[PDB]
C-alpha cells in the first residue's frame, strides 16, 4: 500500500567504501560461478573517488615547497 | 575654523532615557569588532558535461549525463554558438525584406528543458518560466551582462536588409551562454550530493527549436512576416549545431564527507508547474475564466498574454507585433498596450481577490514581494509569499486540499480592436492578430535522500 | 579536443594545499560548512489586500479626507494611494495664444500631497510632504524598482512633455490614466513592524490625506521666452474637475489561532523613526551670500536632509536647482544652459565650537551618500549627512538626541551662480529672464518609542 | 474574511514547513541593545613633501581618536585652455584621459611605522570598481572621479568654433583599504600608541594625464606647456580626509589590554609583460603569489601612448562628429582564450575568454563589468564578502603559470596601415598585467601590531 | 565496441565505449568504407581537371583521436604523431602490409581524368583499417584490467 | 631551425607549369613530443598520482 524508489540491495557495494574501513573486494570483483556477468552497471561512473587518491596525493606534496631547492643538486652538479 | 576630533565629546555627553532604552547596556554588541568563526574546507573548478546520445540539432532534443564522482554539484550552463546569416537577393521580399534574429535569442530554442533523477523527471521549465523569473527577479548591475549573455545586444535583433540595398552587414556568429536554473543552482546551500548518490544516472534533457522560427523575416514596409526558407540566406539553413554544457563541480574534506556518509537528508526544493495554454478570441467576449490546477503548496504565480500571430517572434507579451523602423533597427508601434485590463482570483465562488487593475500586478506588487519590477509591458505576478527569491518558506497556500479556483481576466479595448485586422503600413496590426494565455505557477517541494538515491515523501 | 591536465584530479592540489593559515582560517570540528542550509519551521500565516474604507471628507483636489484602518484583521504592513488624473485638452483661446504649452509638473506624486498624518484616537505618530518624500525617494531607492517608479509616479515622458495648442503642430493630449504612491510609514518600513490590530480596540486609527489645487499642478509654459503664469479654467477645454477619483489600498494579513491567543494581552514596544520639518527659511542671495537657520529638535537624530528650493513660480515644484526649466526642441523639457545647485558650502554649529567646519558642498552630494546610503542621487541638491552608520537600517544607530543638546543652528554659503540668477536680466529661454526667489528647507529624521497596552498607544518616553 | 479558507488548508507538506512551539514568528523584531559612539570626519596631517604633480608625497593618519574607519582623497583639477600655437596646429584637441581619477595614482600604499602593510595602483582600482560595483551609486562614483562628458570630452582650440574649456572642478576617490572594506574591520587606534600608521601617494605628471589628439588622422602626441594657455602648474592642490568614531569610556577601558586578530585583504601584482602578438599567438606568465589567493584579475591594455589610460582594447578611442570620444567598429577584447598551469598539470583548460567575461562576474561577484576586458577567476563563493571563503594557499605551491591565446583582431591591430580616425592607424603595443587578491592575518598585541604567520 | 554519442560522419566526432563484461583489452582498431567517387564532365576545370585521394588516405580524417578515463583525458594523437610514429618506428616486412591497410595502393591516389577522357577509371570502394596506438596495445604486458575497474568509464 | 635557399623561392610563386610551387607556398613549422608517465590501480579505480 505504500511505495518508495531508493534502493533494495543493502550495503553489497556499502555507500561509506570511499572512507577508510575494512574492504569487501572479494565479492565484486570476482564471478561467483562460471557464465555470471560482471558487476558493474550503475557503480561505473564516479572515478578516482575514495580518499585513498587525496591521502597520496596530500603525502607526496608535504613539503615539496621547501624540499625542491635541493632535488638535483646531489645528481648533477659534480 | 573647527574644533575637530574634540567636537565628538560633546555629542556624547548627549544621554538621556531614550538612549538608555536604545543604545548602552552591559551586553550590547558594538561594532568596529567583528566576531571571526572557522567555515569549512572545500574547492571547486568547472568541468564538461559529458555527452549520451547523438549531437545537439535545432529542432530535436538531445540528452546529456551529469558528471559524477565530484562531492557536490550547483552551478550549470549551456554554451551553443550561433550560426552566421546572409540574406539574399534571390528572397520573396526581394528589396522590401530584412532578416534579424528573435527577441530574446536565448529563452528561445531552449523549451522543456528538464532534469531527470535516474529515470524519474525531476524538474522541468521552458520560454515562459525562463522570462518570467528573469524579468521579475534580475539583480541590477548584472542587466547589461545578462543581455549580453542571453542575446538582444542591438546586433543580433538589428535587421539588416538585402546584399543589393545599403545595409549589406551580416549578424556575427558569436558564441552565446545560458544559465540553467535548477533547485541545486538556486542556493550554494542546496547542493546535490553526488558523493552520496551511487545508485543514480542524472541526466539533463535539452530540446532545441527549430531554425526556421528562430529568424524573423520581416517586410520593410507593411510589416508582415513569413517564415524563412533555406534559399532565403546564403549556404543554408543547418540543423546541426555545435553546443556544450559546462558544469562547476566542488570537493570538501574527508572528515566532513565520512561524517555526513550514511545518513538521511531532507531538503527542500523549488519548482515550477505550468497550465496548459488557452488560446483567447477577444472579438467574441473580453471576458475569459481558466481554471487552476496545481498540486503542492504553491507560492506564486505569473499569468500573461502571449500574442501568437506569427511563429517566427518569440516573447512578445505585447497587443501589436514589433515592425521595422528608422535607422536599421526594430521600433516599438506606438499603439502597444498590454490586452490584460483587469483580471481577479476566484475560490469556489468566493472572490479572495476583487477585480483589481492591472497596473496593480504590474508593479505594486513587484514594488512590495520581489527584487525587481519588469522593464516590459506585460508580466503580471501574484505572490502568496513576502519574498519570491527566498528560498527559505515564507506564506504560501497548497493546492493539494484546495478545491477548484478560477482566474478571471478582463481585456482591453485596444486589444479588442488589435484582434481584427485594418492596420495601416508599419502598424504592427495590419493583419489579425491571436492571443494566447499562459499561467505559471512556482510551489515547494521536500526531497529525500537516503541508502545512495532520491525520492519524494510527500509526493 | 580533451585535455590530459583537465579533470577533477586537479582539484587534489587544492585540497593537499594547507598550511598554518588554512588551517587557523578553515577547519576545526565545530567550524560551520557551506553546502548544507539548516532549516527552521516559521509561523503559519497568509495576506491579502482590502479595500480601506473612507470616514471623513470626499476625495477631491485642494482639500483633505481621512480614511479608516479597516478592523477584522491581524496585522496591517502596508498602504498605497491610487487616483485617477484627469484629461487635459488645451485650447487656442488660452491668453498666451499659439506661444503657450502645457504639462504636466515634475514629480506629479510627491506632488498633490502633503500633510499626510497617520492618527489614533487625537494624536499624530508622524507626518511627511513632499520635501521628505523627495529626499527618501533620492537617497534609499534600491535600484531596478527605479524604473518601476518613475512610471508608477508620473515623469514617464508622457505627462510632463509639454503639448502646444490645438491649432499647432503638436496636439497630442495629456493622458489620463491612474496612478500609484505607496506612503513610507512605520509600518510599511519593515515586516517585523506592525500595528496589532487585534489587541488595538476601541481605538479608531485614521490616515489623512490633503490634496492640493489643480491649478498648481500644470505648468503652463510660454513656448518662447520661457515665462510661467497661473493656470485659469477657461484657458483649456472641459474644465477643472475638483473632484477626483482616489482610493487607498492596503494589505492586512491573518496568523494563527494559538500566535493571536498568545500575543494577545500583552504589552509591545516599538522602535519607529519619525520626522521634523524646520520652518522655511526665504534667502534673498542679493543682500548676504550666508545663512545661519536654527534647528530645535527633541529626539535622536539619524539625518539631516537639507537642500535650497527654486520657488520662483508656484506652479512648478521638486525644482531643487537654481534655473527654473524651459521649453526645448522635439516638444520635451530641456535642462537649461546652467544650472547647479544654490548651495556652495554649509556648516553646523553648536553654539559656538563649530562641530563641520565650512566643507565643500560635493562632500554632502557624493561622499556622505557614497558612505551611508544605500543609493546616490541623480539629480542636482539633496545634501544629506547622517550620524548613523546606515540610514536606511530600521534598528537604531549611532545617533544623538537634541533634547539634551543646546541650540544648533546650520550656515549655508551661496554661490555667484546663485547670485547672479537671482536677478533677471537673462535671455529668452534662459529660464532665469526673470528675477529668481529660493527657499531653504530642513528636514531632520528621529527615533521613538511607541508602547502598546491595555488597548491604547502612547509615547512612554514623552 | 476571505483569508480563512486559505488559513484552514494545512496538510504535512505545511506542518513540516511552518507550524510549531519553537518556530519563529514574523511581525515581531526582536530587538538587541547596540554600542553608544559617534563620529565625525577630521583633517590629516601633513609630515612630508607637497603636493605635486609627477612626485610622491605622504600624510601621517590622525590618532588619538577610537577607531579611524575611512579614508578619501580630494583633488583641485587645474584650468585647461588650448591656444592656437599648439603643433598640431588647427586639427588639434586636448582632452582629459578616461577615468581622470583612478589615474595619476600609482604605488599607493598604506605603511606602519617603516613597514609597508598594503598597496594598490590603478589596475586594481579599475578591476575593483568594475567588479563590485553595486548600482545606484555607479552614477555617482563615475561622476566624482571625471568620466563627466566635460573633462573627456574633446575640445578644439580657441579659435576654432569649440571655444569650450575644460572645467576646474574638485574630485574624490574613496582609498580601499583593510579598514575600509568593512565597518567591523577598523584601526584599534586607542589600541595602537606605538606604531605610526602613514600613507604614500605618488601623482602621476601632467604629459601622460592629458590626451592631445588629431581631429583628421587621429594620433596622439606628448602634451607640452607651452601648446596650452597659461602653461602648466607642478603643484596642485589636494587633501586626505577620513572618519574617526570615539567609543564609551567602560567600553573602551574593557577592551585596553588585550590580545585580538584581524583578517585582511592584501593586493598582490604581477609584474608586467610585453606582447608581440605579430610574432606568437600565446603568451605565458608566471605566477609568484605567497599568501591565500582569492581571486585573480588578469587583463590586456594597450600601451601604444602614455597620454590614454586605462584602455583596454586592441584599439585606441578616436574624435567623433559632435566634439566627442568615440571608439571604432574594430573595438573588442584582445584576449581569445586562456589556462592556467600548477606544476605541470592544467587546473583550467583552453577555456573561451566569454567564460572570465561574464559567467564567473555572473556567479562569484556583485557586478559585471560594462566595458571590454576585464577578465576575473575567483577561488572564493563571493568575492566581495570580507568573511573567508574558497582559497588556495600559493605559499606551499611550486610555479604557477597562465597561458593566453590572443586573436586575429589583436594579431590585425599590432600591425598600422589603417585609414583615418581606424585607431591602429601606428603599430600597437600590448602589456599583460595579473593581479591577486589574498587573504592575511594581523594580530594586535602590547600596543604594537605584525604579522603572526608572515 | 559499442558506440555510445554521435553518428559516424564526416567532418563530427563519435564516442566509442570499451566494451565491458570483460577482463582485459589489448587492442583497437577502426574500420571505414570509402564512398565511391567519379569525375564529371561538368566540373570546374573541364576537361582540365582530375580527382584524386590525398596521399595517406588514413592517418587523415582521424584527428584529435582521444582515449578518455570517466573524467579525464587519458591521452589523445593526430595526423602529425600517427605518421611520424609510423615512419620512425616500421617493422620491415609489414611495412607493404601496412601501408595497403591504411591506402596508397596506386588505385585511390592516382588521379583520375574525366568520364570523356582516355582515363575513365573510378576509384574502388574497398574497406580500410588503422590500428589505434594507445598505452595498451603499446605492449603485451601492459592492458587494461576492466574487471579490476568497475568506477570508470572507458 | 633555418630555412632553405629552395624554400624561400618556392614560397614565392613564378613557377613554369607542373612545377608544383605555380602559386605562392606556405608552410607549417610542427613540433611533437613524447614522453613518459605513471598510473596507478586501487580502490576498483585508476588515476595518475603525480598528475
Amino acid at each position: 500500500h505504500v511505495r518508495d524508489s531508493h534502493h533494495v540491495i543493502y550495503k553489497r557495494p556499502p555507500v561509506n567504501e570511499y572512507c577508510a574501513e575494512t574492504r569487501e573486494d572479494n565479492s565484486l570483483y570476482v564471478p561467483e560461478y562460471c557464465g555470471q556477468n560482471w558487476k558493474n552497471g550503475v557503480l561505473s561512473g564516479m572515478g578516482t573517488h575514495h580518499d585513498a587518491y587525496r591521502n597520496l596525493a596530500v603525502n607526496m606534496m608535504t613539503l615539496r615547497r621547501e624540499s625542491a631547492v635541493s632535488a638535483g643538486w646531489a645528481h648533477s652538479y659534480l | 575654523t573647527g574644533a575637530g576630533v574634540t567636537s565628538g565629546f560633546i555629542d556624547l555627553a548627549t544621554y538621556d532615557n531614550l538612549d538608555r532604552a536604545l543604545y548602552g547596556g552591559k551586553d550590547a554588541t558594538t561594532y568596529f569588532i567583528k566576531e571571526h568563526y572557522p567555515v569549512g574546507w572545500f574547492t571547486k573548478l568547472p568541468t564538461m558535461a559529458t555527452r549520451v546520445s547523438g549531437n545537439p540539432a535545432f529542432g530535436q532534443e538531445f540528452s546529456v549525463g551529469v558528471p559524477r564522482s565530484g562531492d557536490y554539484v550547483l552551478n550549470a550552463w549551456l554554451t551553443l554558438k550561433t550560426p552566421e546569416i546572409k540574406l539574399l537577393e534571390t528572397n520573396r521580399l526581394g528589396a522590401n525584406g530584412t532578416v534579424r534574429w528573435t527577441k530574446n535569442l536565448m529563452h528561445n530554442a531552449v523549451e522543456h528543458a528538464s532534469l531527470t533523477f535516474n529515470d524519474i523527471c525531476a524538474q522541468q521549465f521552458n520560454t515562459a518560466y525562463l522570462d518570467a523569473w528573469t524579468q521579475f527577479n534580475m539583480c541590477e548591475g548584472k542587466r547589461i551582462g545578462y543581455d549580453n549573455m542571453i542575446g538582444n545586444t542591438s546586433d543580433m535583433t538589428n535587421p539588416t536588409p538585402a546584399q543589393g540595398q545599403d545595409g549589406a552587414r551580416t549578424l556575427p556568429s558569436k558564441n552565446l551562454v545560458l544559465p540553467l536554473p535548477f533547485f541545486f543552482s538556486r542556493d550554494c546551500g542546496l547542493a546535490l550530493p553526488t558523493v552520496v548518490l551511487p545508485y543514480n544516472e542524472i541526466r539533463i534533457n535539452i530540446k532545441l527549436r527549430s531554425l526556421q522560427e528562430l529568424l524573423v523575416f520581416q517586410n520593410k514596409d507593411t510589416g508582415n512576416v513569413i517564415p524563412i526558407s533555406a534559399t532565403d540566406i546564403a549556404g543554408g539553413l543547418a540543423d546541426t549545431v555545435e553546443a556544450y554544457v559546462y558544469m562547476t563541480v566542488g570537493l570538501v574534506s574527508n572528515v566532513e564527507r565520512c561524517a555526513m556518509a550514511g545518513t538521511v537528508r531532507d531538503m527542500v526544493v523549488e519548482q515550477m508547474q505550468a497550465a496548459p495554454t488557452h488560446i483567447v478570441n477577444p472579438q467574441n467576449t473580453n471576458n475569459v475564466h481558466v481554471d487552476m490546477r496545481f498540486s503542492h503548496a504553491v507560492k506564486a504565480l505569473f499569468f500573461m498574454v502571449q500574442n501568437v500571430t506569427y511563429k517566427s517572434v518569440g516573447s512578445n507579451y505585447t497587443c501589436v507585433t514589433p515592425v521595422n523602423g528608422p535607422g536599421n533597427t526594430v521600433m516599438e508601434p506606438a499603439m502597444s498596450v498590454d490586452p490584460i485590463k483587469s483580471a481577479s482570483l476566484t475560490y469556489e465562488n468566493t472572490t479572495r481577490l476583487a477585480n483589481m487593475g492591472v497596473e496593480y500586478y504590474s508593479l505594486v506588487q513587484p514594488w512590495y514581494f520581489s527584487a525587481s519590477i519588469p522593464v516590459y509591458t506585460g508580466y503580471h505576478m501574484y505572490s502568496y509569499a513576502l519574498n519570491v527569491g527566498s528560498v527559505h518558506p515564507s506564506g504560501s497556500t497548497n493546492y493539494g486540499r484546495l478545491t477548484n479556483a478560477s482566474i478571471t481576466v478582463t481585456m482591453s479595448p485596444e486589444s479588442v480592436v488589435a484582434a481584427a485586422g485594418g492596420g495601416n503600413n508599419n502598424s504592427g496590426y495590419n493583419e489579425p492578430q491571436r492571443f494566447a494565455l499562459v499561467v505559471i505557477a512556482v510551489n515547494h517541494n521536500v526531497i529525500r535522500i537516503m541508502n545512495g538515491s532520491m525520492g519524494f515523501p510527500i509526493l
